[PDB]
């Protein structure tokens, strides 16, 4: 029981950390096109990542 | 002259002021379709609706921006990105763009004045002031520009945040 | 003066009206070799054989267009696609093109006045009006262009259907 609980917790923490860090990577890559006056993200990067 | 008058007229409605503990500590600008305010000044914008919307903040460029509400969109600033050699107007005296750097004569910007725009000859805003550092009898500014799409930042050594 | 006379001379020959319930609900234009109209306006074209022909409709670009009957081809419209910045003519007054956007002063377009073309300095057509969003002392228009061979579409935020 202890081993199963530990394995499940480790898997969950790994998945959560990696997903949060991928979200952060996307946010940091797409952040400087959103401060430029006017202008728009390229359609290629706009379909690769969800771009507002 | 009349150019000073038109600069005054544009700054009368394109620039807003931020408030903190009963003191004015920075100004925010309305460029194109974006409201911009630099991140190193803390306070509440003295306005009834600008402070009520979410702000996209980045500490790498030391700024924060938001989408301008449509009920006051008309007070734009007619952005531009050409940066040729020469002279450029400012609220506190003319500045000069030379050698890829912005220089002003010694003491013209006090701390707490961060956030003014830098206009061109035709009345278009080209950069927003962040800081400055003095050498000799001149002060080299630290601003952020809007070349092409990327908002690059340039800062000289020993700069101080106003 | 003479420019206005020439504009109305073209408009009284090329611009047609659409009727519904005995009241004017829009205008259908003729450009180059195509009769075009917006899709949101519903009514009967104020002509006999214009309505007797089959249209072709699209809702992505929000319009309908069809081929020009042979004997009305002489009354042309001299389209072009060159799109510089500045001032442009319009039956309701001058319209300013800046920042990739067309803008008219305050309130000059009532609802139901869609379909009116926007002419250029030389008397050629550049865009067909569809809608507009008001703001302050101006109003941002939403029209369709003819960039190269594709008819694109630009609608500012908060556009109000006309």
């Amino acid at each position: 029981v202890s081993a199963v609980v530990g394995m499940s917790l480790l898997a969950l923490i790994s998945i959560f950390a990696s997903c949060y860090m991928l979200v952060a990577a996307r946010s940091k890559c797409l952040t400087p096109y959103a401060l430029t006056p006017g202008a728009a993200v390229p359609w290629t990067l706009g379909i690769l990542c969800c771009a507002p | 002259g009349k150019r000073e008058r038109m600069c005054m007229k544009i700054e009368n409605d394109c620039i807003f002021e931020v408030k903190h503990e009963g003191k004015v500590t920075g100004y925010a600008c309305l460029v194109g379709d974006k409201v911009m305010k630099p991140a190193h000044v803390k306070g509440v914008i003295d306005n009834a609706d600008l402070a009520k919307l979410a702000f996209k903040k980045s500490s790498k460029y030391d700024l924060e921006c938001a989408q301008i509400p449509v009920h006051m969109r008309s007070d734009a600033s007619k952005y531009t990105h050409e940066k040729p050699e020469g002279h450029y107007n400012w609220h506190h005296g003319a500045v000069q763009y030379s050698g890829g750097r912005f220089t002003i004569p010694t003491g013209a910007g006090k701390p707490g004045d961060s956030g003014r725009p830098i206009f061109d000859n035709k009345g278009r805003v080209v950069a927003i002031v962040l800081g400055g550092a003095n050498e000799g009898s001149r002060t080299a500014l630290s601003v952020v520009t809007w070349n092409k799409d990327m908002v690059t930042r340039v800062t000289p050594e020993g700069s101080e945040e106003w």
